[PDB]
């Protein structure tokens, strides 16, 4: 158990720029004598709640904002209090992503949106529609390739297709999310999941495909397309594949509607280094220099810090990131998000494996997502 | 729901 | 002990 007075332990996902973050932490230590240790545990977002209070948790946790409302409901995150002048440094909607029950509960870092990534050599003109993917596969198969591979095991990657024709998580009503009104079993959701299952049934994709499989396949030039976020561009760069980043395909004429994450830094409410954490995040990390260090390790996306984002906006890959983000939605941060993701994960796996029909799978998801639950689990 | 806890 | 589950 590693938290100590006068030091900082930080958790961040292993696909993100943790080496670049450690370098900002090295500068923080030179200036203040406060040692910064960056770790990237597996499933850090699941690990956090049970080890935050007394266990081997971090002083700071980096994850997409959707998990944070749940943490805050259990009293696990320190309220943050940036002054108006600091808040004016970041885009206003990023602060909203980390506001829960009237309070700011994390520092926004970057907007992460999924994009269509394609191999320009295999596919100089990527498809505008999901509907044309089966034919494109048949063509590419004839040449020993495949059209599209992406991570099917995480609902984050499949949601954009499910949402395209009308699927939604929770209904927004009377200025709040109605946790009893779940939209994963409506006509549009069924159409989206049906198209996905069919891709698998007709052998255009493999139901067991996961993150590492899709990444290697794309970076080794075996598949023409993948779906992934900005963090993934660094490894493609190393692979020397000639790639483009572009708008996701439409479904039934409607844009894919990814749920968009705001990478955020939360401060452990039981940390004895909360003031230290605030200083690191405000004065070191959220600066042109700090973000550049993390970004050059693994790209962050459209950063929350205006001054730096204005420099990044020149990048066509960022422009594509922003375009997909605008066609999707910043995730709700309500505690019920984890139940929602769990319901969709289960439905997608069950439908893709043939263990349930789409209709059966989604009906169950709607029921489960809506089940009442208190702040400690369920 | 359907999972456990406690957080 | 003292934790939960279910795995
Ligand atoms: C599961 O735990 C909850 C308690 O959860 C806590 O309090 C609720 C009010 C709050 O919403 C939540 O966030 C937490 O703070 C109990 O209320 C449930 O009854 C309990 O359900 C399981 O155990 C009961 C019996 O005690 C069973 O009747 C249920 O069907 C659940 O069964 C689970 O354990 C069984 C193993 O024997 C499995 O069938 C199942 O995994
Ligand atoms: C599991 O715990 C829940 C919730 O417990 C209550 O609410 C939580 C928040 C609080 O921390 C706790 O002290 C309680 O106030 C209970 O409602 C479930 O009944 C309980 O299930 C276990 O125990 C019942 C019998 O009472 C069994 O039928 C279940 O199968 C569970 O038993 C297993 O789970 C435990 C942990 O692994 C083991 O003791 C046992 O193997
Ligand atoms: O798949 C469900 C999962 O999606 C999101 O997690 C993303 C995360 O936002 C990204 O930063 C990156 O790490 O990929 C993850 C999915 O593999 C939600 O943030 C998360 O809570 C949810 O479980
Ligand atoms: C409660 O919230 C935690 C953190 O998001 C989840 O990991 C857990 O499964 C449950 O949904
Ligand atoms: C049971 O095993 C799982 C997987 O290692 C843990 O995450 C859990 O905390 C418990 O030790
Ligand atoms: C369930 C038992 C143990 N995990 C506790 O820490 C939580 C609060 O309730
Ligand atoms: C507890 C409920 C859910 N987590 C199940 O997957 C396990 C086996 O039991």
């Amino acid at each position: 158990m590693k938290i100590e007075e006068g030091k900082l332990v930080i958790w961040i996902n292993g696909d993100k720029g943790y080496n670049g973050l450690a370098e900002v932490g090295k500068k923080f230590e030179k200036d203040t004598g406060i040692k910064v240790t960056v770790e990237h545990p597996d499933k850090l977002e699941e690990k956090f709640p049970q080890v935050a209070a007394t266990g081997d948790g971090p002083d700071i946790i980096f994850w997409a904002h959707d998990r944070f409302g749940g943490y805050a409901q259990s009293g696990l995150l320190a309220e943050i209090t940036p002054d108006k002048a600091f808040q004016d440094k970041l885009y206003p909607f990023t602060w909203d992503a980390v506001r829960y029950n009237g309070k700011l509960i994390a520092y926004p870092i970057a907007v992460e949106a999924l994009s269509l990534i394609y191999n320009k050599d295999l596919l100089p003109n990527p498809p505008k529609t999901w509907e044309e993917i089966p034919a494109l596969d048949k063509e590419l198969k004839a040449k020993g390739k495949s059209a599209l591979m992406f991570n099917l095991q995480e609902p984050y990657f499949t949601w954009p297709l499910i949402a395209a024709d009308g699927g939604y998580a929770f209904k927004y009503e009377n200025g709040k999310y109605d946790i009893k009104d779940v939209g994963v079993d409506n006509a549009g959701a069924k159409a989206g999941l049906t198209f996905l299952v069919d891709l698998i049934k007709n052998k255009h994709m493999n139901a067991d495909t996961d993150y590492s499989i899709a990444e290697a396949a794309f970076n080794k030039g075996e598949t023409a397309m993948t779906i992934n976020g900005p963090w993934a561009w660094s490894n493609i760069d190393t692979s020397k594949v000639n790639y483009g980043v572009t708008v996701l395909p439409t479904f039934k004429g409607q844009p894919s509607k990814p749920f968009v994450g705001v990478l955020s830094a939360g401060i452990n409410a039981a940390s004895p280094n909360k003031e230290l954490a605030k200083e690191f995040l405000e004065n070191y990390l959220l600066t042109d220099e700090g973000l550049e260090a993390v970004n050059k390790d693994k790209p962050l996306g459209a950063v929350a810090l205006k001054s730096y984002e204005e420099e990044l906006a020149k990048d066509p890959r960022i422009a594509a990131t922003m375009e997909n983000a605008q066609k999707g939605e910043i995730m709700p941060n309500i505690p019920q998000m984890s139940a929602f993701w769990y319901a969709v994960r289960t439905a997608v796996i069950n439908a893709a494996s043939g263990r349930q029909t789409v209709d059966e799978a989604l009906k169950d998801a709607q029921t489960n997502a809506a089940a009442a639950a208190g702040c400690k689990x369920x | 729901x359907x999972x456990x806890x406690y957080y």
